[PDB]
DNA sequence: TATAATGGGAGCTGTCACGGATGCA
DNA sequence: TGCATCCGTGAGTGCAG
């Protein structure tokens, strides 16, 4: 563009201010793509929801918040030894012993029964008083044969292997520490796993952390207008955001930082200039931050 | 080509908030608020010296001018010097440059996204003495004030707040500029309460009302004599040009004589006064036509009592006033020969 | 100062003739 | 390039009014 030359006021707001657009979803259905996310003219948004030019998307308003949460934990199981697969550990959808027939896998101490039901798999907790006695996990193809909150004395079947079994996908095997005895082998694998819990956030509301940061306990994964209604983070996990109000698809460049930030919001510039880290990062294409 | 028909245009441009959009906006301004006097206490410049140089770098250096009220002429070289020792700070600290900047960012936000509120209030105050235009400036100008001072945390839509504001400011303006003379906005308050007092008086009479039926239904500390002067105020000036005939070719301030310029029988009259009365002072003295001609003044006048009248005189003070006396003395029967000076009393 | 309120409204009519500046096959 | 076509400018004197 040329000095002396007529723009019209959206030619000025494109060169001065940039392109963008924003786009609603019809409310709960889901968003194709996630934040953050580089993407382009035509690429599919969401059910109904096609975008129309370049850029990097960005979230709205998550209308669901979901935490994994973090477990480590060790627990047990029995297992006939001319049917499982020796390893030292068991990376998630991975096959660990094939069983010939059916083998009820049975108790090993008195109790009533914890059932904590995953995806695909199960855990096992029996507690007399209520100590928690004994943690067996059932993978898959292993099919439990208790309900929650169920007695069982020492040596009757609380689950029934049937052919394959594999880990879960979600489910990871750390360590796995064996013992032999009898025709038999019990491990006590060192589980590594995380479950899901779909917090709701409000109109009042306000998600205060990225896609995908860590919390231990304690921290905060929303803010509102009065204390309580506030979501927490009861302990270890990571954040998901799911359900936008709608997606503004910018046309924009994104550089992410580690310490103090150099340039602060609103400013120009052009490609070369320092943005923050000490003169580590720094512009790509002439424009305006937001930090 | 239209005025208004443009700014309609430019409105239906920034589109309408939604729920989220207007707390999210709200919220970011109320901290950047809070951003600016904790930003304030870290620093110790000054609260408001600080929000203009935040609000400078946000809008875009496309305008600056020294803000009456703060300290320094804020010249873009106070502006980087002062964007400086603020970015200058530790991340835990300029922490709060982030926010204000983005505060500001939602105001300008805020207010663009409801401007159509104004359009549909002013539109009902027309007829006023206000144009369209001028009325919506008035206005959106409220609509400034609701952005600064709303409360999202009290769980209410903007509109509520802001359509408070906007019809302050509407009826402010209306009452400080619709009239030629500017009268005070409470004397402007009552006289439409007369207005409108009397016009259910004619609308159960039959007829307008008297001034007594008028200071009656307006209640104690209302008489008749009150509610008259009350009205000879009210009353609109007329314009000069205001068309004399049904052709044109005449101005009804054609008809209007210049009585503040002397005419020229008057300024000959003052002329044939002020030396046919010198013609009675060196007439029979010209020193007792001296200090007397400093009794008063041949301009100016030069009259007080007994101070400077006993200062230079040449005499004492109580001399003068005897000279005084024989000065008009000798001036009475003086002027019984040249007995031209009585016709200059008409 | 706090339910909520978010793009206007009247056009006006029956003259004429010339000269200059702008648009278009 | 020549020629529609629009926009802006004028449109008598004084006196009563």
């Amino acid at each position: 563009v040329e000095k002396r030359q007529l723009l019209t006021d959206e030619e000025y707001r494109e060169l001065r201010y940039g392109k963008q657009e924003t786009y609603p979803l019809p409310p709960g259905v889901d968003a194709l793509v996630k934040d953050g996310e580089e993407v382009v003219k035509g690429q599919e948004l969401a059910p109904g929801v096609v975008s129309r030019l370049d850029g990097v998307a960005l979230y709205r308003f998550p209308r669901r918040v979901r935490v994994e949460y973090v477990k480590k934990e060790r627990a047990g199981l029995r297992l006939p030894l001319a049917a499982w697969v020796e390893k030292e550990a068991y990376k998630p959808g991975e096959i660990l012993a094939e069983l010939p027939e059916p083998y009820l896998f049975r108790a090993e101490e008195e109790g009533v029964v914890e059932l904590k039901e995953l995806e695909e798999g199960a855990f096992l907790v029996l507690r007399r008083e209520d100590e928690p006695v004994a943690t067996y996990f059932l993978p898959v193809g292993m099919t439990p044969l208790v309900v929650h909150g169920e007695i069982v004395e020492k040596g009757q079947p609380l689950a029934e292997a049937k052919g394959l079994l594999r880990m879960p996908r979600q489910v990871r095997a750390a360590q796995v520490e064996a013992e032999e005895e009898g025709e038999t082998v019990y491990l006590t694998l060192f589980l590594e796993w995380t479950e899901p819990k779909d917090y709701r956030v409000q109109p009042h509301m306000n998600v205060v952390v990225p896609e995908g940061a860590r919390v231990e306990a304690g921290d905060k994964i929303v803010a509102a207008i009065d204390p309580e209604e506030e979501v927490i983070a009861e302990a270890e996990g990571v954040v998901h955001l799911h359900e936008p109000a709608s997606i503004l698809v910018v046309k924009a460049r994104v550089y992410p930082f580690e310490d103090d930030v150099e340039v602060s919001t609103g400013d120009r510039v052009a490609p070369g200039d320092v943005l923050a880290d000490g003169g580590k990062v720094k512009s790509d294409v002439y424009g305006r931050v937001e930090v | 080509s239209d005025p208004v028909r443009q700014y309609l245009h430019e409105i239906g441009q920034v589109p309408l908030l939604t729920l989220e959009e207007e707390v999210e906006l709200a919220r970011k301004v109320e901290e950047g608020m809070e951003a600016i006097k904790k930003l304030s206490e870290i620093t110790g410049l000054d609260p408001d010296l600080i929000r203009e140089v935040v609000r400078a770098k946000i809008l875009g250096s496309a305008r600056v001018r020294h803000i009456p009220g703060l300290k320094e002429t804020l010249d873009p070289k106070t502006v980087e010097e002062i964007d400086q020792k603020l970015k200058s700070l530790p991340k835990e600290h300029k922490r709060y440059l982030h926010i204000a900047r983005e505060g500001e960012a939602a105001r300008q936000h805020l207010i663009e996204a409801n401007l159509r509120l104004v359009v549909s209030i002013a539109k009902k105050y027309t007829g006023r003495g206000l144009s369209f235009l001028d009325l919506i400036q008035e206005g959106n100008q409220g609509l400034i004030r609701a952005v600064e001072k709303f409360e999202y945390k009290r769980r209410f839509k903007f509109s509520t707040y802001a359509t408070w504001w906007i019809r302050q400011a509407i009826n402010r303006a209306i009452a400080d500029q619709a009239r030629t003379i500017r009268i005070p906005v409470h004397m402007v308050e009552t006289i439409n309460k007369l207005s409108r007092t009397a016009r259910q008086l004619q609308q159960e009479l039959g007829r307008e009302p008297t001034y007594e039926e008028i200071a009656e239904a307006m209640g104690p500390g209302w008489d008749a004599k009150r509610v008259e002067e009350t009205l000879k105020i009210a009353q609109e000036p007329v314009s000069l040009e205001t068309p004399i005939g049904d052709e044109k070719d005449s101005f009804y301030g054609d008809f209007i004589p210049d009585e503040h310029l002397p005419s020229p029988v008057d300024a000959a009259t003052q002329s044939l006064l002020s030396e046919e009365l010198e013609k009675a002072l060196s007439k029979l003295s010209e020193r007792e036509a001296m200090v007397l001609k400093l009794r008063k003044g041949l301009i100016d006048g030069r009259e007080h009592t007994l101070e400077e009248v006993g200062a230079f005189f040449g005499v004492t003070r109580e001399r003068i006033r005897q000279i005084e006396n024989k000065a008009l003395r000798k001036l009475k029967y003086h002027e019984s020969r040249t007995r031209k000076l009585r016709d200059f009393l008409d």
